[PDB]
């Protein structure tokens, strides 16, 4: 499955999924897992 | 003072240049003038916010 | 003279007693209340 | 690609045009006023050759039109659009073409978009007149309406067993009757009508009717509710609008309210007509009676899937609006005319048709019997043509309606600034 | 930014690490810094319109670029108090430093997305004003259109 | 450090004497070299400066 | 605006655990009628640039 | 709080869905617009979330259903005196303290609104706030503002109804009757039926007392037969190019005002009355003004102070509270509450009728023939107590509709699921 | 000064209006909202006086109005623009006065306003009721309107050689025929109508109807077409609206559709009655027939000149509407007759009526037999009055009708915030 | 307090016994469950006026019940509780009573526990034999009860004016 096409990047290729999902949690370059530990604290301070 | 009524006027004098009570004395005739003159302490006055 | 009054007439209003200004405030914050002790969750985690 | 990335690009044309009349007059040579601003916005947004601000917004404008109208005409081209995996699903397509490419694109912010949506539907006063949008994302995604929108009932309308029309029933309700006939549920654009008509008497008492599939999602507030013998100006025979002061009270009540809804007062009225049926009660017997529930109607909440989703349809033929699509259509019609293009354009729109009605059926092949009476914009006939072929499975009847009504909605949004040259 | 790893190296990682079964948040973030280029592009950016939207019409079709960006650079450089120079932020990549206008292009192509921050969008909407009334004073000085 | 107070504009004070006059007004008397008059026209012109 | 206006501010951004600093506190609770200070925002810039 | 106090927050909250409509589908990713930018600083009033503003929304119409709901916490409210002034109440109640609070910036506020009455295009369906004011205040309500007729409609001496009357227009007459005054949605319609001939002269109408505020502009007046889409009998609308004019005079213009002529008119009955002048003698006529109504300047007071009701038992209309309920109403039944509610809406309504009379006991005859929201209803039914004095009646007619407005407001963003 | 400072000012203070209705109850203490600011900054752009938000707008505008009463009242200084000249023509007036020189001069912005103007006929969602700019443009200029901009029919309609009138033939449908005549063509506010009355009946087949001049512009879009026997609400006779779910179909052409248009179908239609006649085939002969056209109305793209320059003005004397004006009077009158000087106005405005007249004709002198019915501010009769005279030719009637209009239209919006007591 | 502070600690104390009913015979030497935690993290915001760890709950806990009868037995403390106010709003009151400052304050996480509780009305298998806590709500906020949620009819029944009774019948 096409994640990103190559028409929408800085270097040629098409990013599949097969080209995420080896590395890390397997999780689609497009949408990765992040660390929300400092979150709440953050979403009450108005920031980003 | 306005009469017996005493206020607090805007010190035309210290205007200059807009010193209406001295542009008026450019009036003909001698009352005119204090007639004006008059007027003038009447409405540029520190009025109550 | 009435017409060359009324047409320099024009108000304004001032507080007459200066503001008072101050400079920006450094946002300290400290610590407060008290804390204990929270077991972890889960428990013994399972060997090797 | 996308058909949500479609309806978004749409959207933005289409608040484009919002703020350009939001703009109409109100662009002082010392300000810059917050709508202009925003308009500025989108219209850099919008445009390819221009760098920052764009100087004669015409110009992209025009340029979008030009070329979108050279792509919905080309089956080879805006092909992809008409198979029914594209009304069905967000699957983004593998079809490269300069025009989508660089105007369709993603361009609602997500997730506030629609979380702003659905606050909406609970708020105060709603557009009267909405937006495309709103339409497609019913017709296609079969979303929810804003509970206090209002609209015309005679547009809800669809066939039924009884009835197998609403303004055709106009010339039989204006022929003097033989004998009491059957019950008559029609309508008409500011209110609804309901009554028996007969060349005697009726008894005073109870009786029931049947709220028809199509009207029991409507809805009435400051509603007024009286005796008349009028069905849009057209006078109805066989019904008496007479009666006195001294008249015993005739009233009527629905399933949902547990109080009886007086009628000929001057009380303004709110009831459903959701829940069955109605149980009108003469309090005094007359010669052919017409009840008339004028008020503000609205759609009942989560119910606008029945209009929309073209569910409320039972029968076939059938009658059919056409969700407004006719109103919007005027600027591009009136600018193929003015070019000349409008014959080409709608020989190549039957051909857009064909081939979509095409796609819908196994085998992939025209069907038979299949001739359309009117041109490709006078959608709400060409919805009844095709909700007429007895051969092809009812549902799949639907889909190709609702389907080519978002291309035809789409060409009535992205079209307007086309001046070929 | 580039550099090359030997994925080898994780052998005696695997073999040699000794976990320390806790994290030593000993650190403090200094969770804001870095913000002085972005603030300077979204100046910029904001400039650029501020003038445009009162000259009716894309600067660049009546005056060359070197006029509109000397008039940028000394507005933004009023708003921090520091002598910018628009030029440089947009070079075709670090190694040349060469002025490249696609990418100034592409840098306007993105039109202001959010409100500028307080500081300066009090500064800006202020000068706004006083534009608008000192415009209004045009009718009053002696010109006139013959 | 998320929040930051400073002043953008400073705001200083000044005295009404100091405010940028935009008129001038000039005194005539007018009269007349045709017939001859003894109630001249005080008059005030009053003109952008 | 009145630094009454800041230590509601400051104050009720404190997050978990946290209160604000005394001294700070009471240095602008207790200013009286016509004392003024910055207004405190929170700044954020557009990254994406 | 203060009476003004809910005003202003239900003012805010009507500004909330203002803004809410006007970004429905233009809140794009590369922009941030201005509509966005203020509906946001106003969510940030509301609650002393900023993610999902639909939270903080449905926390505080909930914590409303759940105040307005009990007469032992809303009751401050129900008593005389909150309809009357503007005393601040001593009441402690953390739904009042957290929700509601002065939000209008004066004197600014006051000074738009009246500004506005004099704008040329004003709101053709304004917000609750407009009338509210109007209600509670007795403010001006803008010039240029329409308005149905036929619901400024109220019972007069001869005229007991106006749609009731419909039936009866209906019927042939006996022999020449006293004259009609009726109105529609979109007109006006004056005359006299017959069975027989009426001659050509002066015919005098005079213009019921709720009538006596209304204008028109860009008006047709002409003759017809159909009141409400009904036949009216005992009319005739048959004339001849040759006929002589028809022609009527309006205490206000001097000049003579045309009729079944292609001119379109301005005129205001406020004068006195119609003065009809017969051309050629007509079997039953019936004039018809079809145009754009407004109110009098400084005269709508009359239509929202129920001060225009003379008769008793009157018949009412309700202020077009019932088109602002649909969506609350609409939570009700969504989440099965509409009956608890209609109940607890019953306690209301009648701990509020007796406050209003002393002493303190609910009158003799009180029986509702329908729910809390079919206010032009209970309001005539309020308006029929010949126990009470009638004032008083029109107050707590007056009182309920602000708090049924109040509620229309508050409660749609219900969920307590 | 020219016209154009006088419409582009006047636009300003519509666009104060427009501003200021946003701004009611909108005005919260920690809020500025942009309309807010843009309403500011145009109070500033009107009376430079008053700057920042602690301003009360109202004094400015009052002292605005007053000035401008003032000078609308003595035809000694607004004589200038009571000329010939100024009405068609941009040249800047040598005029010395103290209120054309304080708030009358340029205040659009160039060229972008005019972009953004044309952009808007194009819009999907004009302003359903447009300002007064809009109309000043159209019968001052001659400029375009929008293409989706609604209009009532009747507004539209004029007298030609058969219809001396539409409303007056009311009472003529009403009375019933003596023997087959003529065909008839009348507008209602949302529809239009056409038929053939008798006293016998009208055999089946193909009967042709010229569209009159006034309603050969129109164009509707979902509109329903059906048999009527009412105008107005008023009974018309010779006309049956009887009809069997056996009879045959009837159907009609316009020349501008290949394809036929069906009568009495649920089915929303869309066409325009330009270009030629209608083409009505009755499938089954009638004791006389009314057809209706009813759905939105709206006037063909570019040929909105017709109406607002009144080019459809055939006849001699004719059937006039006044543009809306009237509807926009209402507030300033409801101001003069607050302080008193609604008779002494009414007294003014004479004399700057007759003086605009007077100008008009070679040589210099009131034509005789000018004798007006109605006072000021009842334009739509005053325009018929002016219309009839059969001194001066056409044209020139025409002309003093449309710049009488404009300065008519230029009161409603100056003087609203009058108040000298 | 509140009521709702009420509720809020008798949910903790019903967790607690929940809890003791799931370490039952589940204690073995060297192995720490993680249910065991829970029961031992809930013992300590019990006391969590008095400490910050607890070693064994046999007194606090008994400390607590004896406290409280002593409480709801005296009319003199436990009156606030009888008011018709207490019933109606969660208007945080003051009183001076050992057992209410020390035992009854908040202890559910709002709101995070609140959307727990509507996700449950709509889970598959829902408590059969439900919690106290479920009931004080539905009696006294009026909230819903789980939609899968089994019953017994009679329970419900109430009399009507056709018949009378239920069982009598």
């Amino acid at each position: 499955e096409i994640l990103i096409p190559a028409d929408q990047t800085s270097y040629g290729a098409n990013e599949t999924r097969a080209l995420s999902a080896p590395y890390l949690f397997g999780a689609p370059i497009n949408m990765l897992a992040p660390d929300a530990r400092l979150s709440t604290y953050k979403r009450d301070l108005a920031l980003p | 003072f306005v009469g017996e009524l005493p206020v607090k006027s805007v010190t035309l004098n210290k205007l200059g240049d807009r010193n209406m009570d001295a542009l008026a004395e450019h009036l003909l005739f001698e009352h005119d003038v204090v007639n004006a003159q008059r007027e003038n302490r009447i409405f540029y006055q520190r009025k109550s916010a | 003279f009435s017409e060359l009054r009324n047409f320099f007439t024009g108000d304004v209003v001032i507080r007459d007693d200066p503001f008072d200004v101050w400079d920006g405030v450094k946002a300290t914050y400290i610590p407060i209340g008290v804390h204990g002790v929270r077991l972890d969750p889960n428990g013994d985690q399972p060997p090797l | 690609m996308s058909r949500q990335m479609w309806l978004d690009t749409s959207a933005l044309l289409e608040a484009i045009s919002e703020y350009v009349v939001r703009c109409n007059g109100d662009t002082f040579s010392g300000l810059t006023t917050g709508d202009f601003n925003a308009l500025s916005n989108m219209f850099t947004q919008l445009s390819v050759s221009s760098a920052g601000y764009v100087s004669d917004p015409r110009v992209p404008l025009q340029t979008m039109s030009n070329m979108f109208v050279s792509f919905i005409t080309s089956t080879d081209r805006c092909g992809y659009m008409l198979r029914k995996t594209w009304f069905n699903s967000d699957t983004k397509p593998t079809v490269s073409d300069d025009f989508i490419t660089t105007y369709i694109r993603p361009r609602l912010q997500v997730p506030m978009s629609d979380t702003v949506r659905q606050l909406n539907n609970l708020s105060l006063q709603p557009s009267a007149k909405p937006k495309l949008y709103e339409r497609q994302n019913a017709i296609m995604k079969g979303l929810d309406i804003p509970y206090s929108e209002p609209i015309e009932p005679c547009k809800l309308f669809r066939s039924v067993a009884g009835q197998t029309g609403n303004i055709p029933m106009m010339g039989i309700l204006a022929t003097p009757p033989a004998a009491q006939q059957q019950p008559f549920f029609v309508a008409e654009r500011r209110r609804i009508l309901f009554g028996i008509r007969s060349n005697a008497a009726i008894p005073a008492g109870a009786y029931q009717f049947v709220v028809p599939a199509w009207a029991s999602v409507l809805s009435v507030t400051g509603a007024y509710v009286y005796f008349t013998n009028s069905f849009f100006g057209t006078i109805i025979a066989g019904v008496t609008a007479t009666a006195t002061a001294a008249d015993a009270a005739t009233t009527f009540t629905v399933p949902t309210d547990a109080n009886n809804l007086p009628v000929q007062t001057d009380s303004r009225l709110s009831f459903s007509l959701g829940g069955g049926n109605i149980n009108l009660e003469l309090g005094v017997a007359k010669t052919g009676f017409c009840v008339a529930i004028e008020g503000e109607f609205t759609i009942l909440a989560n119910r606008s899937q029945a209009y929309y989703t073209l569910n409320s349809i039972t029968q076939t033929p059938t009658s059919i609006d056409d969700f407004d699509v006719s109103d919007f259509l005027t600027t591009f019609l009136s600018q193929l005319r003015a070019c000349g293009q409008y014959e080409i354009f709608s020989d190549a729109m039957d051909q857009l048709t064909n081939s979509l009605i095409t796609n819908y059926m196994d085998p992939p092949a025209i069907p038979a019997g299949l001739a359309f009476t009117s041109p490709w914009f006078r959608f709400s006939e060409r919805a009844r043509t095709i909700l007429a072929l007895q051969n092809v499975d009812l549902n799949i009847r639907k889909l190709i309606v609702r389907h080519l009504w978002v291309i035809t909605s789409l060409i009535a949004v992205f079209g307007r600034y086309y001046r070929p040259n | 930014l580039h550099q090359s790893v030997d994925p080898q190296d994780l052998l005696f990682g695997v073999f040699g690490i000794v976990p320390q079964y806790q994290i030593l948040n000993e650190a403090v973030p200094d969770f804001f810094a870095g913000g002085e280029d972005i603030l300077i592009l979204q100046l910029i950016r904001a400039v650029y319109d501020t003038l445009s939207n009162k000259l009716g019409r894309n600067p660049a079709d009546i005056f060359h670029l070197e006029e509109v960006f000397k008039v940028i650079e000394e507005i933004v450089s009023v708003l921090v108090q520091q002598k910018i120079d628009v030029r440089k932020y947009f070079t075709e990549s670090m190694r040349s430093g060469s002025f490249s206008k696609p990418r100034w292009d592409n840098f306007l192509r993105r039109p202001v997305a959010q409100r500028l921050p307080n500081l300066y969008s009090v500064i800006m909407t202020q000068a706004d004003h006083v534009y608008n009334y000192m415009t209004q004073l045009t009718h009053i000085i002696p010109i006139t259109d013959c | 450090q998320s929040v930051v107070s400073r002043t953008p504009i400073p705001l200083s004070k000044i005295g009404l004497q100091d405010v940028k006059k935009l008129f001038d007004i000039n005194v005539i008397k007018c009269g007349s070299s045709l017939r001859i008059v003894d109630e001249p026209q005080v008059t005030f012109i009053v003109s952008y400066a | 605006c009145h630094p009454t206006v800041v230590y509601n501010y400051l104050s009720s951004r404190a997050p978990n655990f946290l209160r604000l600093d005394d001294q700070v506190s009471l240095k602008l609770t207790s200013a009286g009628i016509g004392t003024l200070m910055p207004r405190p925002v929170v700044q954020l810039l557009d990254y994406d640039l």
